[PDB]
């Protein structure tokens, strides 16, 4: 995971600073370490180690346990640092499913890490004031009504809570309070009667104290997997079948695990009732749809039942295998061309094959077939087998069977995606560093135009910035801005490949 | 205008942290990329090519042609490296016994190490104590490989991990799909029936599909070793500051400079092996386009691995019979080991000059701290006496006597000039008038120079002492017979070595101690 | 060689003038030996640096001139590097103190700029 | 090989016919099960169509289009469904029938190939300070330009 | 393993060509030059602390 | 010249068409046939591009960003105090944090 | 534009100079070694200022010369960013106006920082500037080099060393601006 | 070289080195086994530990850490034979005093 350590170094250096990313990188790299050896093996002062560990544990980036003799051994989560990259997709999906208030709630959560309900609704009511005008203030109640709608839908959950020390070992305090996660009060919101209005930033005792809220990222990953399978069905069969699949996943939302090989079975009688009322459909056509999606060899659905008429399940691991296989063939198609993607799908479906068989099946000649075979061997997409005749394992006396294994190639593709995003972040930071002088000069001139713009802004000063020598390099500023915008957009859009690969590698594992 | 460069910093060397380079630091070390295969050009000029081996941007190996971006010579140039880009990765024949061990300790699927969290917490804490030596790390690697080889299932991904063992010269096999006489597991049952299209168009697959397992080639173990998390690397007992697990598979290869492989030995064996590695790289790069079979590709790849393995070590055991060398060549190990290698041959005891060897014969008329050096040896052995104020008038006479009369000199060196004017030619009375303070005159060995004196099987520390020499006409070293008891000399044709120290600190330490 | 401090103190050009003047006072009693090109480098850089400084307005100055100059200039809310340039260049008009002082038209009023010109011309 | 310059027109023409039939069946929109049954095209009807087009002088045998349609499937552009031959015009397969329908790919092209890092041929030689560095690449300088 | 080997021992001091610690290498010699440690400093005229109270509040 | 390995064990039973001797090393950046697929745009995909830039400009001003101090600065400038921004300091919940976190 | 730089160094005092007091010999040997050379990250050393601490004089084995570790300070031409200088013009170029500063030679003015009403030559060497009322397009930067006044806005360090196997660009390049009002030649303001 | 017919010169064996250790003659042993056999100046970079040339480390691309260092030629030959084998010796130089 050297690519993961490099990417986590870049993300911590961007979103927290330098003398915190040293601590984060060391905790990712070596592992469980007590507090004094984080100080000694890095070389920084102890107070900076304390501030860095507190700002990491605030955002739920490092965990801590209690061990023998009373030591506190910290430990960073590499996956939680990597999920800092998907924050604009989280803020966009909460703006999609909800209002701007639900956008700003998840924004304040992902930015502060842990907040109470009162603090986050105060900050949302404060920040909605700039979005409004003409005397209308935002109030706490309608923000809280969206906050409880998020808490009901489980996008937002409560942090693991402190134990009651009057009931749990009264006496001397332990070195660490030993937080425990309670399954009960995750989504039980504390009631609030305190209402108020947001300040307009003029520049001229807490009931839910200790109850902190964090964004539940696993629910966002479940919603993203839902949208992935829904768009897969929407691109294969039809829009109505896609809406039926969306309805089945919506009914499968609150009733199953985020990591389960098969979800709850659904009776078609309640699939019919759960559809939004805009569709003119019958029971029999719905039965046809379900039994023709069960006819699919991609098998997104399974029968798994006979009682109650139409009993239907949706598949999770087979659907994620189909999506990961589509990603793995899409990258081969775009890297080598269509005639090589043909060979990749051929070696995929026929599970084992030889060269003459590829040349016969694929309608691709010699010196162009084997060329693409060997290019895909040099990139770890396609494994050999070498069934041996003798135990000498000599190449002269054996048969070589091409083989595509989806798991190792998906891990390889994930390893390439991490290093890809790391390289894009490198290029963005290099361009900003080499043009920071013109950047700060532009900051100066926009601070000049910004000051007294509302009052007494003569038109002559607008020409005096254009008369200034920044105007030959406004071409360079536009080039820098479009380059930074394209690199940030690509840094966003590689995460769609990362999530579809990471879901498959996550679901093929048992953790026993 | 001119950049401040000075290096007379006078640090001494302290300790030598061994390690290994990644393939992408070899690119940062080397100067040229060796891609060509012919040594010298075609014509009569006999000059080497521009991007092959024997390129003189890798230093020089002859007095004629200097190092080709400066104008300074063979005697000063360290030599410089070039790198060969291998087309397909190969195992290193030295690190292969460690590649097997790393593969036996980690999961072959998710690339974590197969241990419980508690045993990792045990061994990582045992790696924290001070005073951890190399004996202790050698024990701890076996104690962790034992608890890794007793597990068959992964505690992290859940997949199965069979035994990994060496199945010959530079091949690694992994038994993932072992069978039993019991109820067949699903994970082996799917793999046994996955051979459908191979069974359809071939007959002999069907008996041989029981012996099929996972073949680990460098294309796969280089892929695996890139995914080992850096938390799990010290449990493989590697210091991650001195090496990485990805570095044990070579995919780029340094070539030694010309001062390590002399072009007139014609060419050294390492130059031939590097030429053959470049040739096999071109052969595979052409057969990836010309559509040769997998038999020819894998055979050539095996050759690429066998040539690198013979490049590093030319005494392998399990060499296949159609691929062995015809002649015996010095690899790097065979120019390290042996009786005439680097260590035992050149580091431990090395030959010295300013020495002599003559038969001894007795002479009691000398004092006990004098040895009588013959004239025909004292005209050859010289001591460099720097000119100063006390002995200018002595060294003018010893320059005027030349190299043939005995109290004379053989050379002369100017102050800030390192060239030695040999003192036979030139009107020597002109060179005797041009002596400045600080010139170095290599005078003959005269009466009173400290010289060392040694009988060859050196039992105790008085087998080598220092006498004050005196020159005498006959051809034997003549010392007093009272000194025969330390040397255990016997005057029956015995020879005793002479050593003349060349530095005033060496004279004084010899004379006092 | 090793640098403990790349920027330890700023220097007026009068200190460097006095340094090269005192270096000239004890030099050239024993000529170069042609044993190294170090004396050639020292002679050229000392000579040419003193020849450049000898056409600057840092000649005819003294220690106590700089003392009273910083004394009279202390009460004007200026930086170190601005007082350095004002000491070195001897400005005589107002167009160049607009250059040597950053945000001249925003910190310094025109009467303060004229008082600054008078303060500079009154001492040097 | 039969010919590599010749299959390049059949692999497009069969896809045009299948996409035309899927277009007509989609614009039918009467009964979606009946629409899906009308989406399946016969293995024999497509042979009768291509041989009626008559681009080659050599006669296009049915067993040859039986493998030409495999290259249509293996490019990920059509499926294949095997049913029993209860009813059939010819019955080229004894007791069974082969059907083909024009499909679309499952997902858009992935986000990895949108960045030029996903298509690099020297990807394993790129590091921060080396020769091939992201701060001085050519593929990004071409990619960031237009 | 990357095990770092010292060159404090005698035999590797003989190999690496550095003078060893036994014998006439246990101590260090100093020259008794006519020297003056901590000589008087040339005065700074411009940059002292008394003339340069900082600008920012 | 002849080799240590037999060429016949590699191939070349005719003994001709040996792979050519390369004069110049290949260039650092080989020309690729293919290009990246152009990016996805839209009214939803563009909002993430602006929100991601808002995250940098916000989190650099938040108190969680531990500033690195300025070091060995050459001169102090009046344009320097335009750069320096004082910021209020957050306080950790000491009940959730262990005891050794206290300064 | 001159700074003190506190440096430490080992000074090899040869043994024929033992008759002379050590402080004078250290100053002589450091002036023979640091003068007129560009130290990589601090600038151009003019001459020694003083010696501030002088440690003990070791004698290393194999050499009779006494080495000693010297704490000293040295004056260095290192003009900080946004600083006004005056200097002569050496010559004009298609890349810009090469400005001499007495002892120091490589101060380049780019065309993008020249004064904006004229930025181009008529395939002539000498760079020009145009004002409408007087001296239209015939004003010029004379190669005799009357004193101009510029403003350094960039400095660059390259580590000029023999790149490649062994055994002329300037290591201290300095780029200024002239485009501000009041700068340029001293004859213009 | 080796023998009398090549005008070769004698051999400080493995036993005369021991006898010179026994006297404590440090500089004589240094002079014999380095200066009168094979003297050679390398330049070792102090940061990366690799060898360089002319006060310039090609690896790091800098001149601010290299040091002059007297070394036998057999030792440099050993170090370059080891770097060719991808066993890297990284010479961490401390200091005098
Ligand atoms: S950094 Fe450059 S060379 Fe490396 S993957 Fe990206 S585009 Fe390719
Ligand atoms: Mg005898
Ligand atoms: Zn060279
Ligand atoms: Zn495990
Ligand atoms: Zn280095």
């Amino acid at each position: 995971t050297q690519a993961e350590i490099k990417l986590c170094s870049l993300l911590l250096q961007e979103h927290f600073g330098e003398i915190v990313e040293k601590i984060g990188v060391h905790l990712i790299r070596t592992g469980s370490q007590p507090l004094r050896v984080i100080a000694h093996d890095t070389g920084t002062s102890l107070d900076q180690v304390k501030k860095a560990l507190c700002v990491l544990v605030q955002h739920n980036l490092v965990s801590y346990q209690v061990h023998k003799r009373g030591v506190v051994e910290y430990e960073a989560q590499c996956s939680r640092v990597l999920r800092m990259l998907r924050y604009p997709r989280y803020i966009y999906t909460t703006k999609t499913l909800y209002s701007d208030t639900g956008e700003l709630i998840v924004e304040e959560l992902l930015l502060n890490g842990k907040l109470t309900m009162s603090a986050v609704v105060k900050k949302v009511a404060d920040r909605l004031t700039e979005t409004m005008e003409d005397g209308k203030t935002m109030d706490y109640a309608e923000v809280s009504n969206t906050f409880v709608r998020l808490a009901d839908t489980h996008f937002v959950q409560r942090c693991p809570s402190v134990p009651t020390t009057e009931n749990s070992d009264p006496g001397p305090p332990p070195p660490a309070p030993t937080l425990v996660i309670n399954e009960k009060d995750m989504y039980l919101v504390p009631k609030l009667s305190l209402i108020g209005k947001g300040k307009r930033r003029r520049s001229s005792p807490i009931p839910d104290d200790g109850i902190y809220w964090q964004a539940n990222l696993d629910r966002f990953h479940q919603h993203f997997r839902d949208q992935a399978i829904v768009s897969a069905v929407a691109n294969r069969m039809d829009q109505t079948s896609s809406e039926i699949v969306r309805t089945m996943l919506r009914m499968s939302e609150i009733t199953t695990s985020s990591s389960a090989p098969f979800t709850q079975p659904l009776s078609s009688n309640e699939i019919f009732r759960s559809l939004p009322v805009g569709y003119n459909i019958s029971k029999q056509v719905l039965d046809q749809y379900l039994t023709l999606l069960a006819d699919d060899p991609l098998e997104f659905v399974g029968k798994s039942g006979d009682s109650g008429g139409g009993m239907y399940v949706i598949n999770l691991h087979k659907a994620l295998a189909s999506l990961a296989t589509a990603t793995l063939e899409s990258v081969v198609q775009e890297r080598f061309g269509s005639r090589c993607a043909r060979i990749f799908r051929l070696v995929l479906q026929k599970k084992h094959i030889e060269q003459k068989q590829v040349e016969d099946f694929a309608m691709i000649p010699a010196k162009e077939a084997k060329d693409m075979l060997y290019k895909m061997l040099s990139e770890n997409f396609m494994s050999l087998q070498e069934i041996p005749k003798t135990p000498d394992h000599a190449p002269s006396r054996t048969f070589y069977l091409y083989t595509v294994n989806i798991l190792s190639a998906a891990r390889m593709l994930l390893h390439r995606c991490y290093k890809s995003i790391a390289n894009l972040i490198e290029r963005r930071q290099f361009e900003t560093k080499e043009n920071k002088r013109l950047l700060e000069k532009s900051q100066r001139v926009e601070a000049i135009i910004a000051s007294m713009q509302a009052t007494g802004a003569e038109e002559a000063q607008l020409q005096e910035i254009e008369e200034m020598i920044t105007a030959p390099e406004r071409q360079q500023l536009e080039t820098l801005k479009r380059n930074v915008n394209k690199l940030d957009a690509s840094e966003i859009q590689v995460d769609e490949t990362i999530f579809l690969l990471e879901s498959y590698i996550e679901c093929t594992m048992k953790r026993q | 205008k001119e950049q401040f460069r000075e290096t007379d910093v006078a640090k001494k060397i302290s300790h030598i942290c061994f390690g290994m380079k990644s393939p992408e630091e070899m690119r940062q070390q080397a100067h040229i990329q060796v891609v060509s295969k012919n040594l010298y050009s075609q014509d009569n000029q006999h000059a080497p090519l521009l991007y092959g081996v024997l390129d003189h941007r890798m230093g020089t190996s002859e007095k004629d042609r200097p190092c080709e971006t400066c104008g300074k010579n063979l005697a000063d140039c360290l030599g410089h490296y070039g790198y060969i880009d291998l087309e397909l990765p190969c195992f290193h024949v030295g690190y292969f016994r460690a590649v097997i061990g790393i593969l036996q300790m980690i999961c072959k699927t998710c690339c974590h190490i197969m241990l419980s969290q508690e045993e990792k917490k045990q061994f990582l804490d045992y790696l924290k104590r001070p005073g951890l030596t190399y004996l202790q790390k050698r024990g701890l690697k076996k104690k962790i490989s034992d608890k890794c080889r007793k597990k068959n299932i992964c505690h992290h991904c859940g997949a199965f991990n069979g035994t990994v063992k060496k199945c010959g010269l530079l091949k690694i096999i992994h038994e993932k799909y072992k069978t039993n006489k019991k109820v067949v597991d699903p994970i082996v049952s799917n793999f046994l029936q996955s051979f459908e299209t191979a069974i359809e168009h071939n007959k002999e697959v069907e008996p041989l599909l029981g012996r099929a397992q996972e073949n680990l080639n460098p294309l796969v173990v280089l892929n695996l070793f890139k995914r080992i998390p850096a938390e799990d690397v010290p449990l493989l007992l590697m210091n991650p500051e001195a090496g990485k697990p990805s570095d044990l598979i070579l995919t780029r290869l340094l070539v030694p400079p010309l001062c390590i492989r002399p072009s007139v030995v014609n060419e050294d064996d390492l130059t031939m092996k590097l030429t053959e590695i470049i040739f096999l790289n071109d052969v595979i790069k052409k057969h990836r386009i010309s559509g040769a079979k997998t038999q020819m590709i894998m055979e050539d790849w095996d050759f690429l691995q066998l040539q690198c393995a013979l490049y590093i070590n030319s005494e392998l055991s399990g060499i296949p019979l159609n691929m062995a060398p015809k002649k015996w060549t010095r690899g790097f190990v065979q120019r390290l080991k042996g009786k005439q290698g680097r260590f035992r041959g050149n580091l431990s005891g090395k030959r010295v000059d300013f020495s002599g060897r003559t038969v001894i014969s007795p002479d009691p008329n000398l004092r006990i701290d004098e040895v009588a050096v013959p004239v025909h040896v004292a005209k050859i052995l010289t001591f460099p006496e720097k000119v100063n104020k006390a002995n200018i008038n002595f060294l003018r006479k010893l320059v005027q006597n030349g190299p043939e009369v005995h109290p004379g000199a053989n050379f002369i060196q100017q102050r800030h000039t390192q060239m030695k004017r040999f003192l036979k030619y030139g009107n020597r009375e002109k060179m005797a008038q041009e002596l400045k303070y600080g010139d170095i005159v290599e005078r003959h060995l005269i009466d009173g120079d400290v010289v060392l004196f040694n009988r060859q099987p050196s039992l105790h520390k008085l087998s080598i002492m220092a006498h004050l020499a005196r020159v005498k006409p006959h051809r034997t070293f003549r010392f007093n017979e009272c000194v025969c008891t330390p040397y255990n000399a016997d005057f029956d044709g015995d020879e005793m070595n002479l050593h003349l120290p060349q530095t005033e600190e060496a004279k004084a330490e010899a004379l006092v101690l | 060689m090793e640098v403990k401090d790349a920027n330890s103190a700023l220097l007026s050009n009068y200190e460097v003038f006095q340094l090269l003047t005192d270096l000239k006072e004890q030099r050239k009693e024993s000529g170069k030996n042609k044993h190294s090109s170090g004396q050639q480098n020292l002679n050229t850089i000392t000579y040419e640096t003193l020849k450049y400084i000898s056409k600057t307005p840092c000649r005819h100055q003294s220690p106590e001139i700089v003392r009273e100059f910083l004394t009279a200039l202390k009460s004007h809310k200026l930086t170190k590097a601005e007082k350095l340039q004002l000491l070195n260049h001897r400005p005589v008009t107002a167009v160049e103190i607009q250059l040597m002082v950053e945000e001249s038209e925003e910190r310094l009023t025109e009467e303060q700029i004229e008082a600054l010109l008078h303060t500079v011309t009154s001492i040097l | 090989d039969f010919e590599s310059e010749f299959v390049e027109v059949l692999n497009q023409q069969c896809f045009k016919f299948l996409q035309s039939k899927a277009e007509t069946a989609r614009e039918s929109k009467q009964n979606p099960m009946i629409q899906r049954n009308s989406s399946f095209a016969s293995s024999h009807e497509v042979w009768k169509y291509i041989c009626e087009l008559g681009i080659s002088k050599v006669e296009l045998s049915m067993e040859d289009i039986e493998t030409i349609l495999n290259t249509l499937i293996y490019d990920g552009k059509v499926e294949m469904t095997i049913i029993a031959a209860k009813e059939g015009t010819v019955g080229s397969v004894d007791g069974h029938m082969k059907l083909y329908r024009a499909v679309n790919p499952i997902i858009p092209p992935t986000g990895l190939v949108r960045a030029p890092c996903g298509l690099c041929p020297v990807f394993d030689d790129c590091h921060e300070g080396g020769e091939i560095s992201p701060s001085n690449c050519i593929y990004m300088t071409e990619w960031l330009e237009f | 393993f990357g095990q770092k080997d010292s060159v404090c021992g005698v035999s590797e001091c003989i190999i690496m060509g550095i003078p060893m610690n036994i014998g006439t290498g246990l101590f260090k010699l100093l020259h008794k030059a006519d020297r003056d440690p901590n000589p008087p400093k040339r005065p700074l005229i411009f940059d002292t602390n008394e003339f340069h109270i900082p600008l920012v509040t | 010249a002849a080799y240590t390995f037999n060429i016949e064990a590699v191939g070349f039973s005719k003994g001709e068409k040996l792979p050519d001797v390369v004069l110049k090393p290949p260039p650092l950046f080989p020309d690729t046939d293919y290009k990246p697929v152009p990016l996805k745009t839209g009214e939803g995909e563009e909002y993430m591009l602006a929100l991601k830039q808002e995250l940098r400009e916000t989190m650099k001003r938040m108190p969680y960003f531990i500033e690195t101090p300025e070091e060995r600065q050459d001169i102090e400038r009046y344009s320097k105090r335009y750069m320096k921004v004082y910021k209020e300091e957050w306080i950790p919940d000491w009940r959730r944090l262990p005891r050794e976190m206290m300064p | 534009m001159f700074v003190l730089v506190e440096m430490v160094d080992t000074v090899r005092i040869p043994p024929w100079q033992f008759e002379r007091k050590l402080n004078d010999s250290i100053a002589e040997e450091l002036n023979k070694k640091l003068a007129n050379k560009v130290v990589y990250n601090v600038g151009l050393c003019i001459c020694l200022f003083d010696i501030t601490k002088l440690e003990d004089a070791y004698v290393f084995p194999g050499d009779g010369a006494s080495h000693t570790k010297v704490h000293f300070r040295c004056v260095v031409f290192h003009p900080f960013l946004d600083e006004i200088l005056i200097g002569k013009i050496k010559g004009c170029s298609p890349e810009g106006v090469h400005v001499s500063l007495g002892f120091f030679d490589d101060i380049l003015i780019p065309p993008e920082s020249l004064q904006q009403p004229a930025k181009f030559d008529e395939a002539e060497q000498v760079w020009v500037w145009e004002y409408e009322t007087e001296e239209g397009a015939h004003d010029l930067y004379m190669d005799t080099g009357e004193e101009i006044r510029f403003r350094v806005v960039d400095e660059s360090f390259v580590d000029t060393s023999p790149t490649g196997p062994s055994s002329k660009e300037a290591p201290y390049t300095l780029v200024g601006s002239i485009s501000e009002p009041g700068l340029g030649l001293l004859s213009w303001w | 070289t080796e023998g009398r017919s090549r005008d070769g010169g004698l051999r400080l064996g493995e036993m005369e080195r021991d006898c010179l250790i026994g006297y404590g003659a440090s500089m004589l042993l240094l002079e014999r086994l380095m200066i009168s056999s094979d003297a050679f100046e390398v330049d070792v970079c102090g940061q990366c530990g690799l060898l360089g040339y002319s006060g310039w480390c090609h690896y790091c691309k800098s001149s601010c850490h290299v040091s002059s260092l007297r070394i036998p030629y057999a030792c440099k030959l050993l170090f370059q034979e080891l770097q060719s084998m991808n066993i890297i010796p990284r010479l961490k130089l401390s200091k005098y005093n």
